[PDB]
């Protein structure tokens, strides 16, 4: 029951993972809603490549890590990979 | 006849 | 299935359907002459409020639908002192 | 100084002369006449040291106060201890009122003020003829002092003279060629107040002066007066004038039996037959220009009796008690109208009777006609609403049926006092608007009593929408107590005061049902007090929050599911959970907090001080207010 | 000091407790005054001997005063001796278990609906937090009572 966000330079993914699960099932629902085959798409976290489906835990993202209330920023990467370009929002305005 | 009707330190309640 | 959220600067927050129509004025901007039934993008436009305080909302987005009926202790949204104002004029606008 | 002044008051309070002559010497000429010449507060009521001297009788300390410095009695003060304690009057004014000729003779040979005009431009000799002393009476006319002085309502000293049984000071008064048809303000002329208190002595005065008989505003002669009041001494006096006439002569003992049926001090059921029947035979003595009894239509109230229009019918009810009570009600009606002060007190005697013996449907009927009449004449009913709740709950407390017709009635008169109530504040600033605002709150109380019994009754479905038809004319005029509180707030909180008869048993805030029926009917659950607490912020201060958890629970989930802020902070920005002072309390709120991200975002913006004026939306302004 | 408090007459055990006597009297059966004063529901009296700090004490049958009170539906006392300024969770949440439970089945004090209530209050303070939660130790069921097996959930409440 841990949420996870996955963001290109633009668009953003918000997803569910079971903690008895692998990366498997992430990476069919987001190949299901980007059309992408999961060879090309990597999960490009935190600048670290990582695997295929082994292990969520070894990922980076824990239960703790990745509340709804701030879930961590996994990128993703494309074959031509790509780099970490992804965009950061507005710049919020300085409060007096 | 109404059974529950019907229901209801002895010693130690005396004065 | 998935709502295809953008923003005033072009980012795109897809979330849930479910998520997505917790606010008010998301189910209202879905309804009307927007049904698209084809279940691929559900667009809806955000032309003046910007993409931080949508990231925020769709955050809040995925808090509000896990954090329903879990226990009686709701644990805390984080709120940036310079991002609110913003995000409250937001939450008005979409009825969240 | 004032620490000074205090030291001066306590040594004329003892009639000291050693003490005081010591304490206001060895200083300038400026705060001696400040010390002798400014009031003390003692007590909460601000007194001049010289009436403390003379309300004990103490004239030797203030002869030498006189003879030593040339102290004035012009200063003003409160008039009596009894009851009135306004100010403005004289010093002067209390010396004739403590009932001490020796110190009114020595403050009139320097500087006498027997032509003191306070604001209700009362003499001197007015506290004089109040106390009733002949000399102090006999004396400040000779100091040539008018006594023909009237007030705003035209208090002439020989009216409180004649409603008081001090004889003396009213002969003595017509001895001095003073006006016996002096016009009042309600057009008592003398006469209406001496035939009111039963002196027989007092009224024979007037009698040999001729000071004749007039009809006052309400439509009452002295003599209808005498009868009102149960004195038949002062009748019989008043039947020979030798202008009475047939008319006037029977229906004053119609008008005594009426009155001696249903009195506190005066009952006697044996007087009321003989002077019917007396005033019967006298009705039918000759056969000839008979005077019959112009009959009134029946009332429902007083039963379905239709007078007593024969000696025969009126024979037959002699030995059966109610129906002479009724009977006597009935022809007190027609007597005195419909309009009179006093034609609804005996209801309330005959209804507070039948309450002790457990005759309930009936003392309701004659109470909600005298309530009727009270509206009518546009009085101050809350006593009567608050003799209605008590009666309805102890019907309740004694398990018995209440009519829901009568329910209806009774709220929509206590809807209408409180509407003239809410008129009656607005109007007055500062006359009685302390009273007005008491008045105001145990009426919105009675009104709480009213529902709380209504919950507490089986009705019909119209009597039910008609009760709640009067509880939502009464939520959308807004009444409000001194703190802010609405009627849902009163009806929440448990510190809502409740009236020490059955009510008690009955009538218990807060309650669940009265809650759910204000939400239902539209009440603001929104709505703020003077401190900002709103209906909610009320409830989880509750201090009984197991022993009667049923209550608690059932007003937490009307409260949040009529629309309810969860999370809106008070004039101390206090959150409800942090006024929860509970923990069953906080709990139960906790359950019921439908989150919203507004909520958050707002109570993120007032947390960090974010200047959010004009800078955000109107409507919005608002909800940043309270969150 | 326990006849004065099993009895509803509070002027007695006001004025032997302005006597300085003892409050921790133990009994044959081990009840210690608050058991006698928290079983006839006299709030009044239990007020008097907290104020005279008569402490709590497990008496031989096992049971708390606050138990005790809990027994037998008086639910006012209950919620007095909830206030001791040392109660404890796990005394607390048993208390109103116990409260919700007797009043279920009751000669006097018989509403289903404050059953409901208290069971529900109870399990809500057990649930409340998610750490440190204390969960029911559910007894293995027993086919008297059909065959259910308490109610571990809010749900199933």
């Amino acid at each position: 029951d841990v949420f996870l966000m996955i963001r290109r330079h633009k668009t953003t993914i918000f997803t569910d993972a079971k903690e008895s699960s692998t990366v498997f099932e992430l990476k069919r629902i987001v190949e299901g809603i980007l059309k992408r085959p999961p060879d090309e798409q990597r999960l490009y976290k935190d600048d670290q490549l990582l695997d295929d489906g082994k292990t969520l835990g070894e990922c980076g993202f824990t239960s703790q890590t990745a509340r709804p209330q701030a879930p961590a920023t996994v990128g993703l990467a494309f074959r031509a990979f790509e780099a970490l370009c992804i965009e950061p929002f507005s710049s919020p305005p300085e409060l007096p | 006849k109404k059974h529950s009707l019907d229901l209801l330190k002895l010693r130690h309640l005396s004065p | 299935m998935y709502v295809k959220l953008i923003s005033s600067d072009g980012h795109e927050f897809i979330v849930k359907r479910e998520h997505a129509l917790t606010s008010g004025t998301i189910k209202a901007m879905l309804s009307g002459p927007g049904q698209f039934a084809e279940n691929e993008t559900n667009e809806v436009n955000f032309r003046e409020i910007p993409s931080h305080v949508l990231s925020k909302v769709c955050m809040y987005f995925t808090y509000k639908v896990r954090y329903t009926n879990s226990s009686t202790e709701i644990p805390e949204f984080p709120i940036a002192p310079e991002i609110a104002l913003e995000l409250l004029m937001a939450a008005n606008f979409l009825d969240c | 100084m004032e620490g000074l002044a205090g030291y001066v008051y306590k040594a004329a309070s003892e009639g000291k002369v050693l003490t005081l002559a010591a304490l206001l010497l060895n200083r300038s000429e400026s705060d001696i006449r400040y010390l002798l010449g400014y009031v003390s507060q003692q007590g909460g009521q601000r007194s001049t040291p010289l009436i403390i001297a003379a309300r004990n009788g103490h004239a030797k300390v203030v002869r030498l106060l006189l003879e030593h410095y040339r102290v004035q009695t012009q200063q003003t003060g409160t008039v009596r201890f009894d009851g009135y304690v306004i100010d403005g009057a004289t010093a002067l004014w209390c010396a004739a009122g403590a009932g001490h000729f020796e110190v009114v003779k020595l403050l009139v040979s320097h500087g006498a003020n027997v032509n003191h005009t306070t604001v209700t431009n009362s003499t001197p000799l007015r506290a004089a003829c109040f106390d009733g002393r002949l000399d102090i009476v006999k004396y400040l006319v000779e100091n040539n002092a008018n006594i023909s002085i009237a007030n705003k309502y035209d208090n002439t000293c020989l009216m409180i003279a004649a409603y008081k049984g001090h004889t003396d000071v009213v002969r003595y008064l017509l001895e001095q060629r003073a006006d016996p048809n002096a016009k009042a303000h309600c057009g008592a002329t003398a006469l209406h107040f001496a035939a009111e208190a039963g002196h027989i002595d007092i009224v024979k005065e007037l009698i040999k002066w001729r000071a004749a008989i007039v009809v006052n505003g309400h439509g009452m002669t002295p003599l209808k007066v005498a009868a009102e009041s149960c004195k038949a001494d002062v009748v019989e006096l008043l039947l020979s004038h030798a202008d009475c006439d047939r008319r006037s002569r029977i229906e004053a003992l119609e008008l005594l039996g009426a009155s001696f049926a249903n009195d506190r001090e005066n009952y006697d059921i044996i007087k009321t037959y003989h002077y019917l029947y007396l005033a019967m035979l006298e009705r039918f003595q000759d056969g000839d220009n008979i005077l019959e009894k112009e009959v009134l239509p029946p009332i429902h109230a007083y039963g379905n009796r239709t007078e007593c229009r024969n000696p025969q019918e009126l024979e037959s009810i002699r030995q059966d008690r109610d129906a002479l009570h009724m009977e006597g009600l009935i022809v007190r009606e027609r007597i005195l109208g419909a309009d009179n002060i006093d034609v609804s007190h005996p209801i309330i005697y005959r209804g507070a009777v039948y309450a002790d013996n457990m005759e309930f449907e009936q003392c309701i009927k004659l109470w909600l006609h005298a309530l009727h009449l009270r509206q009518k004449g546009n009085r101050n009913t809350h006593k009567d609403l608050l003799r209605f709740a008590q009666v309805f709950s102890q019907m309740i407390h004694l398990n018995e049926t209440v009519k829901a017709p009568d329910i209806e009635c009774v709220l929509r008169c206590s809807v209408l006092e409180i509407e003239q109530s809410m008129n009656r504040v607005k109007n007055i600033s500062d006359a009685d608007v302390h009273n007005a605002m008491d008045n105001y709150e145990c009426n919105l109380y009675t009104f709480l009593y009213l529902v709380c019994i209504s919950t507490k009754t089986q009705c019909s479905e119209e009597d039910q929408c008609k009760i709640n038809k009067q509880i939502y004319n009464l939520i959308h005029l807004d009444p409000r107590t001194r703190e802010g509180f609405t009627l849902l707030h009163l009806a929440v909180n448990s510190n809502t005061p409740v009236d020490d008869f059955h009510t008690n048993d009955v009538c218990s805030f807060p309650n669940a049902l009265v809650t759910k029926l204000l939400l239902d009917c539209g009440a603001e659950v929104n709505a703020v007090d003077n401190e900002g607490n709103s209906a909610l912020h009320i409830i989880v201060q509750y201090n009984r929050p197991i022993s009667d958890f049923l209550t608690l629970h059932s007003i937490i989930i009307s409260l949040v599911e009529a629309g309810a802020h969860t999370d809106m902070t008070n004039k101390q920005n206090k959150t409800p959970l942090d006024k929860s002072t509970t923990g069953v309390s906080e709990i139960l709120l906790k359950t019921q907090m439908k989150m919203s991200l507004k909520c958050l975002a707002a109570r993120a913006v007032r947390a960090n001080d974010i200047n959010y004026q004009d800078q955000i939306p109107r409507t919005l302004e608002e909800f940043v207010g309270f969150h």
